[PDB]
């Protein structure tokens, strides 16, 4: 099994931080649920853990996903179906990827079924979901762990697995997946089998988290900073035959930009030309020419 | 002899070794997991999953076949697929079913999850789906291929087989081990060449090799066949050979040449005429945009780069919204005409 | 226990509110056999059910109502219409003389061909079964189909009407609603007595006392007064120190950047500009809503966002 | 029960449609010389195709009308095996009928069939067309597969002008004797945007529900948005008036009107206006923009504000 | 006297010489005259197959191409249309026992002829639950045959149709030419006693797409327009004229110009704005560039309503497509077109994209030893140095070409019709093909 859920929470007031959410979780026999937070801070955990106090462990819920291919009408078509411990629990993720129309449909499937089903929305906002689901349903934060904890975690992991990772090594862990256990514990995973556990040194982990080297980076603004058209073409096409996908360096380059010391219309320029290839490459265009043309942004912006 | 060098093992590679270790040992240890492979064209990324496979099942993983078969759309346009299999995997590319590819994906991998319990006994408990060029399926298909890798995630492997994941959904990217294929250094496509060469017993220089591989652009699979095709035509090989480029590099390499000569309309209907040349050989307007686009920077000056840049940036963003390319094309070609000649007059 | 969205439906035609009109042009429909299709459009929670449903009963008695009335909901499934419709209006009820009524909910969920073949149904048996769609897109709706039948638009119930129904359920129930609660309420429903009146006994039955702030924190909306600071954050400080107050903000309470849009352009629009910068703002809050309709990060159209607001 | 004025007023025979002169006319040859060929007829709704194909019929046929046709509508089983059985064995039937004329299978709404029942009908079209004629109706004419398109003669159709439905009206309103006036008129033509069947139905539900035609009148049966209230805003944003514009934008907006209703109205009211040309254009330029955002999904209100901004930066 | 016939029927093609469109020496329908005629031998290179396959676009023959072919040669047909159900239990039930059969025909006629066969029309048409099973009976009947069975299809590039491909000899009915039609046609309306000037019948030959039937029924509904007493080529030279639609045209006209045949006014448009030359740019070129670009941009606008309009049926951006598509470029290009409204001519380049695309596909499958990618550029430089290989061998020493072309062809799994296939595929600018560059090729199609 998988270490994402061979260490999930077992009980609901066990190992949750989280204390206003642990506590109503034993009253919860307001008819519904609405769990919302950032990814990767126990959102699924929970309830599971809910579940499996309340009905058992041979007492086994339906879990499915509302941002579905197959339009709504399925979702709610199989809720209904799995519709026919005075009650059955029925999980929503991404549940504020719905549009309104959608929710609308699934607010009269809700409601009509509102006797023998409690429902439970995971969303990452909880302004997404519409006034009528929210109404009915009671809200629950979910706060991501301290940095501190989630390298204590870590080492706790990693020595429960005897997987031989420097200290350093769990804190760039943490740091290229910012405040993501669930991601983090995934790549602690996957990234021992990438070594037969001899030495998992932070090479792998840049690897495995699919972060480009801070190195290219400070290469594609010393590109930019000033210089001919040549050297852009030559840095974005040392960039893309490395693989290292468009998206991440473009989210870096706004991460550098942004908290730096630029000038506020350089910012402001700069950071329109980042959400509009951003967009642009989330449409399908040419991961080569959108960076040609961000860079050439970037360094008309620089350069002058 | 493209085919005829490749390696079949992971001890057998010629570049990325420390990769290739790592691979080793995934497939070594229990529970290999969705891989999802990528990095530039032509770098080794087919090799390396089929060295993969190679040391997951057993060698009868190559004693392949092909096989067709039909999907229905959600009305009568009936479409017809073509599916490399083994006795172990599947290699599908489910995106020739131009926006069909939602069906496809549910198909194949329930018909692949259900063969599988056909008693799949050799060496290990799953079969492996290799779908290629994944970063071109719809959203719509990306979401079903997400939930159909979970609700068989038991039975079959996926490996998805993709370059430049920036149109992967993040929910992908969560379940797939990321392996990244960099396209080989220039020293590394000289080692090859060289090592080939040598194994066919030929007499690769050390200044013809070098000059194949800077005009291969990283890309290993245009190196070995600019080899093999300076030695169709000369044999002996001296320091200056004339190295041959295929045909669309230079049809396209000349509609850029007269682009910039004339700026004319009776020159752009001779540019349309090669752009429809180009689009019915089926070579993508990506491919166009940037090989046209090169060969301009080539001939403008350098205040004048930048403008170039973000036109041809923004003719091919909003292709891949239209349907006709052609017009796209055209218009990219005809704004480029009207800035060109406005700035050199001027 | 019962939802106060059914214990004050309005049984009778006279207990609706706010389509005086309409009523009675179908009240005198009745009165006169003269009932055409009808073809009931607007927005959600505004009474198109419950009209029609009142002119059923009206119209039949309570046991001839399983046999003379198919209500029908049209989001279920072309052979809809050619099986069950076709086959309740063609023939007759056996002793009962008199049309039918076959009632499409969610009548613009249907494809066209489906729509097609109910217009030819409808225009053949169009005087022993009369048909009364209803819908919330009258543009979904083929202009064939619509052309058959008198169409009625049920606007949304402006918050004068709304308020005395609200008092008269204040007072039946037991509701220690404040002055502005009710202001609270009538604003986040947004005219449809169905939502206001669910959100308020929800609001009621999870804390107790309806407020300005109770009913805010239920339904999770954005209060006015973050996004006062949100606006506060990009007009009059650094691009970055507002790039940190607004993602810690937005991350501290669950927060999107489409709500954050929206309640920021409606200040725009609040506060006083230029009316030369607001145009500004106007345009490149417009694009940044079309490029979150796409799937991207937010981290790059929040950033943009400031940028937009950065031409002060 | 009394019948709608949409069949109380059908025109009976090829002389008394108004719809597009040159169709009609190669139909009422038709109708004289009588060797019709298989005729596809297509074009927007409420035209006059059902009334052209069965006024052909009829004055064709005669007296063998009940004999010699066979309608199919959309709402009669048309699926392969009815092509295979029922319109074979009428294809088949033998009906004697004067030298010139055949028999008429009319296929009402012909997009609608599938493609196996097109593919079914094609040679029962070509081997008896020596006794059969085949007449369909269709709004999409592409809804129907190649092969059936090359053994018909595709008649396109087209909206009516203003004056057709207007001379229509007319001859209604005479019969009747409805009270009206111009502005009243003027409504319904605008309300009807070409469709003769839609004018008709909107001129009976306003003159049964309260009788005189005034356009105060017709917008309260119809109620789209007040074309007049639209040209207020387009004005507003001629003059590069935002503040003012949004404010009619923001009234349209509470009183429910959908936003593709409104986007709809603005569209048709900007074309006919009396703007300069250069001008006009650049405003139908962002006005087809905003309706691409908006039917894509985006409809909230602040893309019909952020349309307004580029109509109002437009004119500096 | 009234006639009770439609031109289809009246001027059929009631010989074998008078079909329009092949009367040449190996054309679609004497090749079938061929092959029929010793079939016999077999129980054109296709005198080893068992049936044959009539394909290509509608109304150019093919039925009348095989009813003539079997009437010519004395052999009788039995006739299975789309709008006779040939399920597998129906088909292996009907048409089973008459395949190894004598027909009565044979027998009793009223002079006696054998050499009965069969003709399987429409055989696309076997599609749907209804004819659940068809073409693999069919398939399985062409394998254990006795008489030629004749299959008619519409588009070969279907999936039903590839897995019959490989069991019938393929033939292809070609678009007649402009010109064959044009006579013939001018014949028949002489015939007829209807005048009509020679670039009418152009405009109506091409706007018919050459197809025979549609062409016949349009000559018949002008005649019929003639005794009464606007096409897609005017309303694409009506969109960019200067000096009379100066009042006679407003924005609702000039939209509604689009609206005549909006399925393909774009195309039209698209096609012939850039032989216009604008008379608000009176010679200056580098306005009447930029008028270009400016009226490009605004064709792409329109290309991107047509694909918003095509994925969900929303008829309701038609008005904005007209606006970005037809109505702009005629403000932006108001000049005067040069020479001839050409037609949109994108058609025909999509169908040859079509084609290219489905055989580099195949000859890329053909060569999965252990690499592949569908139908990249990546096998058409595969392909490319394919060519190049096969061909140096032959180009240089004829001794060697066929011992190379066979070790290769072996080698990737192909086979002269993939040599055919790779030839004429890499032929850029109507460049001719290195291999007709002689007396080796005679004994290559005979050795091979
Ligand atoms: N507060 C917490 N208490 C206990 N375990 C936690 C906590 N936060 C994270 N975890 C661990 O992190 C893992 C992931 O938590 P999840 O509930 O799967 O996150 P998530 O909400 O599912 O994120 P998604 O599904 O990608 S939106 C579990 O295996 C837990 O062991
Ligand atoms: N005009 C009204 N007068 C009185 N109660 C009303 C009125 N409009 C809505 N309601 C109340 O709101 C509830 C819902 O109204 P409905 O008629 O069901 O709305 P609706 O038009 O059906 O919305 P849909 O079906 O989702 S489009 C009813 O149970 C009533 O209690
Ligand atoms: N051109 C016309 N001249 C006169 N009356 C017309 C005309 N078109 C429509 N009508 C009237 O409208 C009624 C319905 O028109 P139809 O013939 O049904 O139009 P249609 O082409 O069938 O529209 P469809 O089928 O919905 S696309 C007729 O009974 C006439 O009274
Ligand atoms: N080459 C031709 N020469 C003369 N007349 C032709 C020719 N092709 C078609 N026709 C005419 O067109 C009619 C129909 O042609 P068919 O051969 O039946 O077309 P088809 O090839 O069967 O097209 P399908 O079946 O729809 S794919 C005949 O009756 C002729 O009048
Ligand atoms: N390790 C290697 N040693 C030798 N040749 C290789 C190696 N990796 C890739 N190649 C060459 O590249 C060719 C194909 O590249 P491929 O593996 O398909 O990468 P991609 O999938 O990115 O095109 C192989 O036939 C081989 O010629
Ligand atoms: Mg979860
Ligand atoms: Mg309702
Ligand atoms: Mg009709
Ligand atoms: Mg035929």
């Amino acid at each position: 099994v998988p270490w994402v859920e061979k260490y999930r929470p077992k009980c609901v007031d066990e190992v949750a931080f989280q204390e206003e959410v642990v506590a109503v979780l034993k009253k919860s026999l307001e008819p519904n649920l609405l769990f919302y937070g950032p990814p990767g801070t126990g959102k699924t955990s929970t309830i599971l853990a809910a579940a499996r106090e309340l009905f058992g462990p041979e007492l086994f819920v339906l879990e499915l996903n509302a941002s579905d291919e197959r339009g709504i009408q399925v979702v709610r078509e199989k809720v209904k179906n799995f519709a026919q411990p005075p009650f059955k629990i029925v999980i929503l993720d991404e549940a504020d990827s719905m549009t309104s129309a959608a929710q609308a449909a699934l607010r009269r499937t809700m409601e009509k079924e509102s006797k023998t089903t409690r429902f439970c929305l995971i969303c990452n906002y909880v302004s997404r979901i519409i006034e009528p689901l929210t109404s009915r349903c009671s809200k629950f934060r979910f706060k991501p762990l301290s940095d501190k904890i989630q390298q204590q975690r870590l080492l706790d992991i990693a020595k429960k697995e005897n997987v031989k990772i420097s200290d350093e090594g769990i804190a760039y862990l943490v740091k290229v997946s910012e405040g993501d256990l669930r991601k983090a514990i995934t790549f602690l995973q996957s990234a021992t089998r990438l070594t037969g556990g001899k030495e998992i040194t932070e090479k792998v982990i840049t690897d495995i988290a699919g972060v480009i080297p801070a190195e290219k980076i400070d290469g594609v603004f010393a590109a930019c900073q000033s210089g001919s058209f040549d050297k852009l073409e030559a840095v974005v096409k040392d960039l893309i035959d490395e693989g290292h996908a468009a998206t991440q360096l473009v989210n870096q380059l706004h991460d550098v930009v942004v908290e730096n010391n630029l000038s506020d219309k350089q910012k402001s320029i700069i950071t329109e030309k980042l959400a509009e290839v951003d967009k642009c490459l989330a449409d399908g265009a040419d991961e080569h020419l959108q960076l040609i043309s961000l860079c050439a942004t970037v360094m008309q912006q620089l350069s002058q | 002899w493209v085919d005829k060098y490749r390696p079949c093992s992971l001890g057998r590679l010629d570049y990325h070794k420390e990769q290739a270790a790592q691979l080793r040992n995934l497939v070594q240890c229990g529970d290999f997991p969705h891989l999802l492979v990528y990095g530039p064209s032509g770098a080794g990324k087919k090799t390396r999953i089929m060295c993969i496979l190679r040391e997951l099942y057993g060698v009868g993983v190559e004693k392949l076949r092909i096989e067709h078969q039909t999907i229905t759309t959600p009305s009568k346009k009936k479409i017809e697929i073509s599916t490399i299999a083994s006795n172990y995997h599947l290699e599908v590319n489910p995106s020739d079913a131009g926006n069909s590819d939602r069906v496809v994906i549910q198909e194949m991998l329930k018909t692949v999850a259900q063969s599988q319990q056909l008693e799949t006994n050799s060496q290990r408990d799953f079969k492996v789906v290799l779908l290629t060029e994944v970063d071109k399926l719809t959203k719509d298909a990306q979401h079903a291929l997400r939930r159909t890798m979970e609700k068989y995630m038991s039975t079959c492997r996926l490996i998805l087989c993709c370059n430049s994941t920036s149109k992967v959904i993040p929910p992908i990217r969560s379940r797939c081990l990321a392996v990244r294929v960099p396209a080989p250094s220039i020293e590394d496509i000289c080692h090859v060449l060289s090592t080939v060469c040598k194994k066919e017993g030929l007499n690769l220089p050390s200044q013809l090799a070098h000059r194949l591989a800077e005009k291969s652009c990283r890309n290993l699979r245009k190196a070995l066949l600019m080899c093999e095709a300076c030695r169709v035509q000369q044999y002996p090989f001296t320091a200056d050979q004339e190295i041959p480029e295929t045909d669309w590099e230079v049809y396209l390499r000349e509609t850029a040449n007269a682009i910039v000569s004339q700026q004319t309309p009776q020159r752009l209907l001779e540019v349309r005429g090669r752009l429809y040349e180009l689009l019915t050989h089926c070579i993508p307007p990506e491919i166009i945009m940037k090989g046209l686009l090169s060969e301009l920077l080539h001939n403008c000056d350098g205040q004048l780069k930048g403008e170039v840049a973000q036109m041809a940036a923004y003719y091919e963003h909003r292709l891949q919204l239209g349907s006709k390319a052609i017009y796209h094309l055209e218009a990219f070609v005809a704004k480029f005409m009207a800035l060109y000649k406005k700035f050199m007059e001027d | 226990n019962l939802p106060w969205v059914e214990k004050y439906r309005p049984q009778t035609l006279n207990d609706l509110i706010s389509h005086q009109d309409i009523l009675s042009t179908i009240q005198k429909f009745i009165n006169e056999d003269r009932l055409p299709h009808l073809l009931l459009y607007g927005p959600p929670g505004t009474g198109k059910t419950s009209t029609i449903l009142a002119c059923a009963k009206q119209l039949y008695k309570d046991k001839e109502f399983g046999s003379m009335v198919l209500e029908l909901n049209a989001s279920d499934d072309i052979d809809i219409i050619r099986g069950p419709i076709l086959s309740f209006a063609s023939t007759r009820t056996i002793f009962k003389k008199g049309f039918k009524l076959v009632i499409l909910d969610e009548a613009d969920a249907m494809t066209q061909d489906a729509q097609n073949a109910l217009r030819r149904v409808i225009e053949k048996f169009t005087e022993n079964t009369r048909f009364c769609l209803i819908c919330n897109y009258l543009s979904k709706i083929i202009p064939a189909l619509q052309s058959r039948c008198t169409r009625f638009r049920f606007g949304p119930l402006t918050p004068e009407l709304m308020v005395p129904r609200l008092e008269h359920v204040v007072e039946e129930e037991k509701v220690d609603i404040s002055e502005d609660g009710m202001k609270a309420l009538v604003t986040l429903s947004s005219g449809d007595m169905r939502r206001a009146l669910n959100i308020l006994q929800s609001t009621n039955m999870a804390f107790g006392k309806v407020t300005e702030e109770t009913v805010y924190t239920c339904t999770g909306h954005p209060l006015k007064s973050d996004i006062a600071n949100i606006l506060d954050w990009m007009l009059n400080q650094d691009f970055t120190t507002a790039y940190r107050n607004i993602t810690e903000l937005k991350t501290l309470k669950g927060l999107a950047l489409h709500d954050i849009l929206t309640e920021i352009h409606l200040f725009v629009h609040r506060v006083d500009f230029p009316s030369s910068v607001r145009i500004h703002l106007l345009t490149k809050m417009a694009d940044i809503e079309y490029r979150l309709s796409v799937g991207t990060n937010e981290k790059i159209q929040l950033s943009s966002l400031i940028a937009a607001f950065q031409v002060t | 029960y009394e019948l709608p004025w949409v069949e109380k007023y059908r025109p009976v025979k090829l002389n008394e449609i108004v719809g597009n002169e040159d169709t009609v006319s190669r139909l009422e040859v038709f109708a004289r010389e009588g060797n019709v060929p298989n005729i596809i007829i297509a074009g927007p709704p409420g035209t006059g195709k059902t009334t052209s194909i069965l006024c052909l019929a009829r004055a064709l046929l005669g007296p063998a009308l009940k004999d010699a046709m066979l309608e199919l509508n959309a709402s009669n089983d048309r699926g392969i095996d009815v092509v295979r059985n029922k319109i074979k064995m009428f294809a088949q039937q033998k009906v004697t009928l004067p030298k010139g004329r055949h028999k008429i299978i009319i296929l009402d709404e012909a997009d609608s069939m599938t493609d196996g029942a097109q593919q079914a009908l094609r040679r029962t079209m070509e081997i008896y067309s020596k006794t059969t004629r085949f007449a369909l109706a269709c709004n999409a004419s592409d809804k129907i597969i190649e092969p059936i398109q090359s053994r018909c003669a595709v008649l396109r159709y087209t909206k009516l002008t203003d004056a057709q439905i207007l001379t229509r009206l007319m001859n209604v309103i005479e019969k009747e004797r409805v009270p009206y006036t111009d502005d009243g008129l003027e409504a319904i033509i605008f309300t009807a945007q070409g469709d003769m069947r839609q004018a008709l139905n909107n001129l009976q539900s306003t003159f049964s529900g309260f009788g005189f035609i005034n356009s105060e009148n017709v917008f309260k049966v119809c109620d789209e948005p007040h074309p007049l209230l639209v040209k207020e805003m387009i004005q507003h944003c001629v003059n590069a008036n935002i503040d003012e514009a949004y404010k009619i934008l923001a009234h349209l907006w509470h009183l429910g009107y959908s936003p593709e209703d409104i986007i709809g109205n603005i569209f048709r009211v900007c074309k006919t206006f009396q703007m300069a040309e250069y001008l006009k254009l650049e405003f139908i330029k962002e006005i087809g923009y905003t309706h691409m955002k908006i039917a894509e999904g985006v409809n909230s209100l602040l893309q019909m504000a952020g349309l307004l901004a580029r109509l109002c930066q437009k004119t500096m | 006297k009234v006639e009770n016939l439609l031109w289809v029927d009246k001027y059929k093609p009631t010989s074998l010489k008078t079909i329009i469109g092949q009367q040449g020496d190996q054309s679609c329908a004497n090749k079938l005259l061929r092959w029929l005629r010793n079939w016999q031998k077999s129980s054109d290179d296709g005198s080893s197959f068992k049936a044959a396959l009539l394909s290509g676009p509608p109304g150019v023959g093919k039925t009348t191409t095989a009813s003539l072919v079997c009437q010519e040669l004395g052999y009788s047909y039995v006739e299975l249309n789309a709008s006779d159900t040939r399920s597998k239990s129906s088909l292996k039930a009907i048409v089973a026992e008459s395949l190894n059969n004598t027909s009565i025909k044979g027998f009793y006629s009223n002079s006696v002829s054998t050499k009965h066969a069969l003709i399987m029309d429409e055989v696309d048409g076997m599609a749907g639950n209804e004819d659940r099973g068809g073409i693999q009976e069919l398939i399985g009947l062409i394998k254990h045959t006795k008489i030629p069975i004749i299959c008619m299809c519409n588009d070969r590039n279907h999936p039903k149709i590839r897995s019959l491909v490989h069991y019938c000899f393929d033939l292809r009915f070609q678009r007649p030419r402009v010109e064959q039609i044009k006579g013939a046609m001018m014949s028949i309306a002489f015939k007829e006693g209807l005048k009509i000037p020679p670039p009418a019948m152009n405009e109506i030959i091409l706007g018919a797409n050459q197809d025979i039937r549609q062409v016949l029924h349009n000559l018949s509904m002008w005649c019929a327009r003639s005794k009464a007493l606007m096409g897609p080529f005017d309303v694409a030279r009506k969109v960019f004229a200067a000096g009379e639609e100066t009042a006679h045209m407003s924005l609702v006209d000039k939209s509604d110009l689009f609206f005549h045949d909006y399925s393909i006014a774009p195309l039209f448009v698209q096609e012939n704005y850039i032989h216009v030359k604008p008379v608000a740019a009176g010679g200056d070129m580098k306005k009447h560039l930029m008028l270009l670009s400016r009226a490009a941009d605004s064709i792409c606008d329109g290309d991107l309503v047509d694909s918003q309009i095509r994925s969900k049926q929303n008829w309701s951006l038609l008005p904005a497509q007209a606006i970005y598509a037809s109505v702009l470029p005629g403000e932006l290009m108001r000049g005067y077109m040069t020479q001839f409204p050409t037609f949109p001519s994108w058609l025909g380049k999509h169908s040859s994209t079509g084609k290219h695309d489905r055989i580099v596909q195949d000859l890329a499958l053909h060569m999965s030893l252990r690499t592949y990618s569908s139908k990249r550029t990546v096998n058409m430089d595969y392909l490319s140095l394919l060519r190049d290989a096969l061909v140096q061998p032959l180009t240089s020493q004829g001794v060697d070409g066929v011992q190379d072309v066979v070790a290769l062809m072996d080698t990737y799994y192909l086979m002269k019709e993939d040599f055919e296939n790779i030839m004429e595929i890499s032929s850029w600018g109507g460049k001719p093909s290195p291999f007709s560059k002689p007396k080796v090729k005679a004994a290559f199609t005979r050795a091979y």
